């Protein structure tokens, strides 16, 4: 997961509605929840600059040539599809297909799905005609067979290996790629770690939603009930109460807000890192690019989060 | 003028064809600058590139500089 | 050359630092969050929160204890619970200052008392070097690194065909100017003689697919 949905959660309407004198019995709790919605707006800009982070790596838009020959290996499933009117690889498309008021709004992310597209196309498309060149400077062209006999050269063999079964690991390569989408296709829980985040989230705002219902020893947990039935020298008893339950609910919203926001933001930084290393270059640390000998890594994007195809 | 967005809509900014870096973020991929008024954009990604790959061509530096970069923590 | 290179960058960073304000802006965000907490914590002192007044001596001094200490309690929850607000988010901002000090010394460690492979971690190209400079509540990494430069095109072939054998570069590269072939290093442009001492051989030239004919010099024929 890299970014969660931006949720912005105002105080007037949410504790008080659209009741004045509630607002003015608010006044006297200070300034509380401009805290609050600080906090809120807060998470909700760390969430583009960790996608800003993770993505946005490259400078230019590195294009693939339009004929797409790289001696054996292919790369379909993985380079955006034209057909579609998504530009969006086929693994890419399986990813996006799997995952499934009161004052609550929510803010659209700075980049759309389409941006971050075009960003994990140019930074797959510098990999597989530059080479880890284009990641430390000027792009530099190398055909793919003799950039693959370099990452051969950087595992500990021999480079002959390479050229001497150039049309073998090309087959045991494509193979590998179709097996992942299979897998993906048929496996409806290998997404959990980005439906956890999305779950948790409307979890926690259906849970703050209902929390309107709750008397909190009130007469009602209608404002426009008890403003309807009282006075203003006995409905503000129950207005009173009313505004510390509602107070003390969105504080634990905040809080529980801002503890998943870091999680989010710490699992951002580890895939800032992983495309730093892994994708833009090779990884000689143990299990970090995946299981056994890192050779390279492929990004892809998702709803809220990065896949890495590790090939080892 | 009057310009409508993915995230609202935006009065005061004239909408433009053209794309620059992002100064200030709107949103869905719509951003805000000053020029003399204030301008509405898509948010381009970087400037065009596409390298020049054939099964036997490879680019070998002839020469090189040496880089000094700040990060503060 | 590369010492002029050095001490220019050297020169151009400090200058970029002088002229731009915002060069610092994660440790005056930082100062910013605590200085408008601690302000905010302040200000609370200043709401009623139902009370007759905000002020503790105006209430002793107005009203009895038996009647006085329901004001005193509402003032007690409403700055108990601004305190507490006020030490979970110092908390969060802690944890969070204390993963960058854990990033930060981890690059000291990699970066300065080492050279580091890892792309991008110590600044951006081939890592060659860093140097630490303290900064207040921060510290500040200047990143030597070598960006190559002024590339030019060549025709390369994954093998060279010799006396029925294939011969693959050592350390290098086969490149071709037009009408000769040389073996380059991978970063620089430094050809040389395709010979006996910087390629190996392995097999044939029939498994090798785009494998070129060429001449491979024997430093021991001449003798
Ligand atoms: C690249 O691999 C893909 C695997 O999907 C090949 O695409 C399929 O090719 C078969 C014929 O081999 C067609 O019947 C399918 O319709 C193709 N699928 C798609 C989505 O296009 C593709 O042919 C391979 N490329 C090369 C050059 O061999
Ligand atoms: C490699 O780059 C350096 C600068 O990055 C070049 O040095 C320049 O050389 C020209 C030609 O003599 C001088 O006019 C400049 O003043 C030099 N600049 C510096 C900063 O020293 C160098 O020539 C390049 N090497 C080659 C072979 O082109
Ligand atoms: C490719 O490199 C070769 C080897 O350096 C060049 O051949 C040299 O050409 C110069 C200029 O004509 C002569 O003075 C040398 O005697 C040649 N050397 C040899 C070993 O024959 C060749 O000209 C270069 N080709 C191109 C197109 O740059
Ligand atoms: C590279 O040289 C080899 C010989 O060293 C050439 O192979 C010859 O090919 C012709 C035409 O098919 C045959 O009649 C000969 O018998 C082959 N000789 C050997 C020793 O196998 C090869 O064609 C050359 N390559 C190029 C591209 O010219
Ligand atoms: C922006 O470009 C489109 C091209 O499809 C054009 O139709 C439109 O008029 C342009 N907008 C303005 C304000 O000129
Ligand atoms: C190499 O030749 C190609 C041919 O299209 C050209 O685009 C490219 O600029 C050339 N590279 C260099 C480094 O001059
Ligand atoms: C590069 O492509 C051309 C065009 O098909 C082909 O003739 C040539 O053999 C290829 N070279 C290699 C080394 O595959």
């Amino acid at each position: 997961p890299v970014s969660m949905t931006k949720t912005s959660v105002d105080c007037t309407m949410y504790i008080c509605g659209d009741s004045t004198e509630c607002s003015n019995l608010l006044l006297q709790y200070g300034s509380f929840c401009t805290q609050l919605n600080r906090a809120l707006t807060g998470i909700a800009v760390e969430q583009d600059k960790n996608t800003q982070e993770v993505f946005a790596q490259v400078k230019q838009i590195y294009k693939t040539p339009p004929i797409k020959d790289f001696g054996g290996f292919n790369f379909s499933q993985i380079l955006p599809d034209p057909s579609k009117p998504s530009k969006r690889s086929p693994i890419e498309d399986l990813l996006f297909n799997k995952v499934t008021f009161n004052g609550l709004t929510v803010l659209p992310p700075l980049l759309t799905d389409e941006m971050i597209a075009q960003y994990t196309s140019a930074l797959l498309a510098g990999t597989i005609t530059s080479g880890w060149t284009f990641g430390a400077g000027p792009a530099l062209q190398i055909p793919f067979p003799m950039q693959m006999a370099y990452r051969f050269n950087g595992i500990g063999v021999t480079q002959n290996v390479l050229y001497e079964n150039q049309k073998l690991i090309a087959n045991q390569f494509n193979s590998a790629i179709g097996k992942i989408q299979d897998s993906l296709s048929s496996t409806p829980s290998a997404l959990g770690k980005l439906q956890d985040v999305v779950n948790q989230n409307a979890q926690a705002l259906n849970t703050l939603v209902k929390q309107l219902s709750s008397n909190f020893g009130a007469i009602s947990s209608v404002l426009n009930d008890i403003l309807s039935r009282l006075d203003p020298p006995e409905a503000e008893v129950q207005i009173d109460r009313l505004i510390t339950g509602r107070l003390q609910s969105l504080q634990t919203y905040v809080t529980q807000q801002l503890i998943r926001a870091a999680e989010i933001r710490a699992s951002a930084n580890l895939a800032a890192t992983k495309m730093s290393e892994c994708v833009l270059g090779q990884s000689k640390r143990v299990d970090f690019c995946g299981k056994g000998y890192h050779l390279m890594s492929f990004p892809q994007s998702a709803p809220h989060g990065v896949v890495f195809l590790h090939v080892t | 003028n009057v310009f409508q967005t993915r995230a609202g809509c935006l009065i005061g900014a004239e909408h433009v064809n053209n794309s620059y870096e992002c100064d200030i973020p709107i949103g869905a991929g719509i951003c805000a600058s000053y020029q003399q008024s204030i301008i509405a954009y898509t948010m381009s990604l970087g400037a065009e590139n596409s390298v020049a790959y054939s099964n036997n061509s490879i680019a070998i530096p002839t020469n090189f500089t040496i880089s000094v970069t700040t990060e503060i923590l | 050359l590369i010492a002029n290179q050095f001490n220019s960058a050297i020169g151009k960073i400090q200058d970029s630092l002088s002229s731009t304000p915002s060069a610092l802006g994660k440790l005056q965000d930082v100062v910013n969050q605590n200085a408008q907490a601690l302000n905010t914590l302040v200000k609370q002192l200043s709401s009623n929160f139902g009370a007759i007044s905000s002020v503790l001596n105006d209430i002793l001094s107005r009203l009895d204890p038996p009647e006085a200490e329901v004001q005193i309690d509402r003032l007690i929850t409403g700055r108990l619970q601004s305190l507490q607000t006020y030490v979970t988010q110092q908390l969060i901002r802690a944890a969070e200052i204390r993963a960058s000090a854990n990033l930060a010394a981890t690059k000291m460690s990699e970066c300065v008392l080492g050279q580091s492979k890892r792309v991008d971690f110590c600044g951006k190209g081939y890592h060659l070097m860093s140097f630490p400079q303290s900064a207040p509540h921060g510290v500040v990494f200047l990143h030597v690194t070598y960006v190559p430069a002024q590339e030019k095109n060549f025709t390369t072939a994954p093998a060279i065909c010799h006396d029925g054998k294939a011969h693959f570069p050592r350390e290098g590269v086969f490149v071709s100017n037009g009408t000769h072939w040389f073996v380059t290093q991978r970063n620089f442009y430094e050809p040389q003689i395709i010979t006996t001492d910087n390629t190996f051989v392995s097999g044939n030239c029939d498994v090798v697919i785009g494998i070129v004919n060429n001449t491979v010099y024997d430093p021991l024929q001449p003798e």
